[PDB]
């Protein structure tokens, strides 16, 4: 010691610390390390504070046709419709030309509010139903649809029919037309043999012809739906005007006007929870800018990335 | 670090320092003793607290997207979808990592420099009483009893009332 | 003073500094700083030294279509094709199928060189003229359109034309298809009933069927039109092929073979100062790296951020 | 800043410094006055601008790109062409919040550096005939009227004509 | 030297250095640098470690079609398909609506593998052949396909025929529909005027009604075919459904069930060098992380960045 | 540098020094020498190394990706995907240039730490023996033979063998 008083200076140390990653060193050595990347994540999605409606066997397309297992889908509204991989068609077998459109528009809306509206078809039928779309245990079809067909007397005159948006919201009108199996199948109901469907606005117009041919047999039946979609902006307005093969629409779904909701397809289950962030394998409660959960992720989410973990040091060099 | 003082002069750190990042050790003719630091410890516990605080900031709340998932191969618009996703994901991914390794490096460099400030002060308040023995050590020309200690610690050492003394040993006039 | 001189090192500092973000600190004061996010637009679109076209009444494709408000758009050459939101149709009402194309093709090609060819088409009348299409206060129609229907004599025979691409340039091509309101106004214009036009090149053939049926009224109809269009390399040819319903064109517009323009959509008048970045909410004159006006811009611009500030420092710390 | 000298061992700056960033502040027996330091001041406006010439070189001209507002809802295409929009605008502003923090950060040590290196040159041209007082200010220990300590500024103060002078001031001999 | 022994230290340096960029320096000079922008490419495509398959003078579409110089494509596999801008058209004249999606599709599945399936058409002549695709130096025709026409009784019954995926792999169906010039050409071939094609499995159907018209004259003829695509998902079959103008599949191509591989359209030779990583102007080797080569690379690559420099300091400032 | 050694208060590089990044240059009375410092030098290589190991590290392996050039104009699509490839480029670009600026500023100052590293390293070895000179030299005040410049080259130079020496001749007692 020799008595000359020593004073010296340091820095504390652990002993063993938290490897991290700088610009020149791979890994060194450190006191205290945070990780940045979420891994974990909850095996259920969170009920709260995000709005969640479960499809539950019914897809969001099938939701806005009304088919048979889809009555609890009436009046929903929903932040993220979760749609499930086991949802299965439970009616009238058909396609929609540009169908991941149509489910993009309808998850993005948010809602099913449907608007009844009382079209004034002249002569033919209506109302038909059918042993592919079974409803109870009795033939049925979708809810928001009215497949016409020819009169008693073999009669289907031309419908031409008009409705005014002169309301406050935009509406979407879904409708279809039927392609038969074979031609005496289109005169059977419908009598004209090609068939027309015209449906039109102020400045738009799609028009469409059936296909006549024998499809796979799908419940019972070798024919097929073309569902197509229209949306009439207020002070704009929607004509209908076919000779035959229209599955007309019974109203209109209303948009909302800031389309802010989306969906998840998704297998996992809802729970009780709470989190704001949703992937396709469950929702995540973290702090953490980061995770390499998935891809697929809504709601207030770490950004997703490639590396499995990175460390952000919160301290000096660990010299033990 | 840039300024080489840890994992430098100062040759380890001291596992029984444990209410401090930094401190002080002494040996005098009353005994041994250690205590931390508060200022140097809390300039860099605040300094590391504010990156902490830039990153967990969460600001990227996204609802509609795109599919990022096909059950099989579609073509073009696919195709376009698929690259878009992937190339976001690359670039996010390239800047999480240089952002860790900025963030680290610095980090590092930041607590070194504050070992190596609160050395500086130090040798300044000792003035000629003193000299640097090499290791983050001072060795004292004066006696210094427990008060003159504390004195150095917080601050209020007075150097010219030991300075003759000490000049005086230093160099034996 | 005791007598020792003294010298003292030190910085200079202001009453009051400018806070900027560091990565350790969120606000920290320093001497001077710089502001890097640009805010201020000009209430003006400025006219130099990018060529801009004002489209004023007249959209780009109803421009490219030759309507009545257009005729200061022919021989047109621009950088940025200002479009108002205000513009009308004014001539028969038509759709566009991949609409966006059309006028982006349009927009970015940059200019409007129409090259008048004579078709020879054989029986039909020719210069067809309608109610929904006035010029000066009289029945008219697309300046760049030819629309053939059924002679004096209930002929319309299989026109069947031809144009060689022998020249230096790609030329486009616009064409229509009639849309008739009824079967009866079909065979009343143009004889046979089901239309039918094709038009085709070596590589390419765009054929279709005309849609009968009831539309919206609009300017006194219920029939449409649906343009179309087709490119011609040098060395190719192109072949109109009809038996009804054909909107034949009048020539060809030229394409540039380096295509740098664009189209810009906005209400912003064009003044008289000098700028090369625009938005759509008018121009800007800044050295900023960024700036928060607007997504939509066109020049040599600031990049697009989100922060309304991002300031920069240029001194050192401010400790007064 | 990493060096501890703006904001650390120089506990404030000067206001009635106009004419530099940096410079000397002094009292003999003649008086006192203060002046500019040219050579550090110049060396961080340098590299300040430095930086400013770095951003203000725009390089981004772009004329036909895509649509980027829409009045209604489309589909599949719109949905893309908004996320591909939406993920650029997110990676750009990512970028410049980035950017600013670590040129702010740099800056400040920058001027830092040049504190401390200024104060380093002024005491190795002092060599033995000064001490260092704690503050950024330096005891000389031979009288220097003005003409002395306009040598000391100017680079040209030969210590070696004080020397006997200052160490027996500083020591007593 | 006065007599006091100085031990000076110092740093090294060289007569002349490289000049890098900083922060706070656009160029200052360092003792050395390291180039990170690779500019130099081999003339020539390396055929390991990747494997390569040269089209030669087939497109990668006509060579699933099976056109005349295409058979050394029979039983292909390739990560990347090299195909050449001298291809060229050698059988029936033919288009592809949304061709890039079959030829990504083929591209991106990697292999021709196609697995023959007997197909009983009924009446209907088969294997018809054309002028417009000499083989040897005679009539021939695609070899995937079967260009069914009218018996020599002057029947086109309904055709009707069904094939089950029953095995372990998507399969690939590639189809068509003749559009003959005239209609006594349809008449002629078909017997049946307005024919009819019908594609369909259990959830999709594509349908396609011909159009006639007159075409432009390539190698012989003025009518076209345009091709169609069908995949049959493990479990799902297909039906084909006609009443003339189908060229009918002779079976369907394998899909791998991961599709890695990719196509590079390119006049570089094939060579015998060793790369992973290919652009369209040859491959490159190198080490460093950028490029200024090419846009479009392949495999193992640098990132295609703007600048044709950038130079990473590796030592000190160099001050001679 | 934020130090001030290179390009700084060490006027110049060696031409001469072949065998190391660092190093020492004594005069003595019999006569004048240069060698290398092994464990600066090293410690710079690997720091650069490391910078170095971190680009060369390649992770960015594509198969199936877009179009990306087209002989003519086709509208909405064929805009995207040119815009998305446009938006991709710019801001890889962005990243490489910043990257390379970051890095070589770091470079500088890392080689620049160094070189302060190691005349720190020498002045608290001499303790009181040796003098500053102010250009990274120092005036050692005892004769130093060979063996003794070697023991200050490779850190075994006991500075209280020469102690009484030195002080009297840097002080005259
Ligand atoms: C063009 O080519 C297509 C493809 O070949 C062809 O479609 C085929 O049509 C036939 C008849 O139209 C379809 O036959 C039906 O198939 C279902 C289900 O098939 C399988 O699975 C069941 C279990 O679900 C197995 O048990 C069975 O063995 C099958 O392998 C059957 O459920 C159908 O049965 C009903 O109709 C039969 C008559 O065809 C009856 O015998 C049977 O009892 C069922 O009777 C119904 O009708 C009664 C009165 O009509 C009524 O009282 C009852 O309530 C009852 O519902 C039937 O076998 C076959 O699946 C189609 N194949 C494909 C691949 O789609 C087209 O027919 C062809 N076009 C032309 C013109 O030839
Ligand atoms: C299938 O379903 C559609 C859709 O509902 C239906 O369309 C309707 O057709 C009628 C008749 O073609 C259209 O009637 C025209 O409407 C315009 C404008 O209507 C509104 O706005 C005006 C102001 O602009 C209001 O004053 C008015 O009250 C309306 O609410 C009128 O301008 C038209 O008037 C002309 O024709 C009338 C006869 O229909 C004349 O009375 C009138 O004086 C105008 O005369 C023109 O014709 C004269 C000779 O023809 C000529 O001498 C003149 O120069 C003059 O130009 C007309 O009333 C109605 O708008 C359509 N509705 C919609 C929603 O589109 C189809 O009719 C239906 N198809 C079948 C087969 O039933
Ligand atoms: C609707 O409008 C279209 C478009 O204009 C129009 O198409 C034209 O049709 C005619 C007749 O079908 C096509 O004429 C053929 O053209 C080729 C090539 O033409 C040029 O290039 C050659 C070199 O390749 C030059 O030498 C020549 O001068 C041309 O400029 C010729 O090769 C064809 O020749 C065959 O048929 C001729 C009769 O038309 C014979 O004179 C000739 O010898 C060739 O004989 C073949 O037929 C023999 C029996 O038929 C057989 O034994 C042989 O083996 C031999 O192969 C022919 O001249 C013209 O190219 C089309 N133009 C375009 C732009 O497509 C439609 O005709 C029109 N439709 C209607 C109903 O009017
Ligand atoms: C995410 O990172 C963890 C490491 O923290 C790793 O175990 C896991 O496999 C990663 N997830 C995926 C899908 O690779
Ligand atoms: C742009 O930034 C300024 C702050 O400089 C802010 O006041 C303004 O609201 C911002 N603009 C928008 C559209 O948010
Ligand atoms: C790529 O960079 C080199 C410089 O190393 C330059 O000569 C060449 O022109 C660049 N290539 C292109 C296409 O600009």
């Amino acid at each position: 010691y020799t008595g000359n008083p020593v004073i010296c200076l340091g820095h504390h140390a652990v002993p063993n610390g938290t490897m991290v990653k700088t610009l020149t060193d791979d890994q060194i050595e450190v006191v205290t390390a945070q990780e940045l990347v979420e891994s974990q994540h909850l095996p259920e999605l969170c009920p709260s504070p995000l709005r969640l409606v479960d499809g539950q066997t019914c897809d969001i397309v099938n939701g806005a046709l009304g088919s048979p297992g889809c009555d609890h889908l009436n009046g929903a509204e929903w932040d993220v419709f979760i749609e499930r991989p086991t949802a299965v068609d439970t009616c009238y077998p058909f396609d929609v030309p540009d169908y991941q459109s149509l489910r993009s528009i309808l998850a993005n809306n948010g809602k099913f509010e449907f608007i009844a509206e009382e079209f004034q078809w002249n002569t033919v039928k209506q109302n038909g139903k059918s042993g592919a779309c079974k409803r109870a245990n009795v033939n049925d079809f979708f809810n928001r649809l009215n497949w016409l067909t020819k009169s008693d007397g073999n009669a289907y005159p031309l419908q031409n029919l008009t409705k005014v948006n002169n309301g406050d919201y935009a509406r979407l009108y879904i409708w279809g037309v039927h392609h038969p199996s074979t031609d005496t199948e289109q005169t059977n109901l419908y009598k004209n043999n090609p068939g027309r469907v015209t449906v039109s606005t102020q400045t738009s117009q799609t028009s469409v012809v059936p296909n006549i041919g024998s499809r796979p047999w799908v419940r019972g039946l070798s024919s097929r739906i073309s569902f197509y979609w229209t949306i009439v902006e207020p002070g704009d307005l929607i004509v209908f005007n076919t000779i035959g093969n229209l599955i007309a629409p019974r109203g209109h779904y209303k948009l909302n006007s800031q389309k802010k909701s989306t969906i998840l397809n998704t297998a996992v289950p809802i729970g009780s929870c709470v989190s704001k962030c949703h992937t396709d394998r469950g929702s995540i409660t973290t702090t953490k800018p980061f995770q390499n959960i998935s891809r697929i992720s809504i709601g207030d989410c770490p950004k997703y990335v490639k590396q499995g973990s990175l460390k952000l040091a919160t301290g000096m060099r660990n010299i033990p | 670090g840039l300024f080489g003082a840890i994992a430098g002069f100062i040759e380890n750190g001291w596992q029984g320092l444990i209410d401090g990042w930094y401190g002080f050790r002494h040996q005098n003719a009353e005994g041994t003793g250690t205590a931390a630091d508060l200022k140097s410890t809390q300039t860099a516990i605040d300094q590391i607290n504010g990156k902490l605080n830039r990153l967990i900031e969460k600001t990227n709340e996204k609802y509609h997207q795109i599919e990022k998932e096909f059950e099989q191969v579609e073509g073009r618009i696919q195709d376009l979808e698929k690259y878009v996703e992937d190339t976001k994901i690359d670039l996010w991914s390239y800047n999480a990592e240089l952002l860790v390794a900025l963030e680290n490096q610095h980090t590092i460099d930041v607590t070194d420099s504050e070992m190596n400030k609160l050395f500086e002060r130090v040798r300044r308040q000792l003035r000629e009483n003193a000299e640097d023995k090499g290791n983050g050590c001072f060795e004292i020309f004066h006696q210094c009893d427990n008060n003159c200690i504390e004195s150095i610690r917080n601050g209020t050492y007075d150097h010219d009332i030991y300075r003759d003394e000490a000049i005086n040993n230093r160099f034996q006039i």
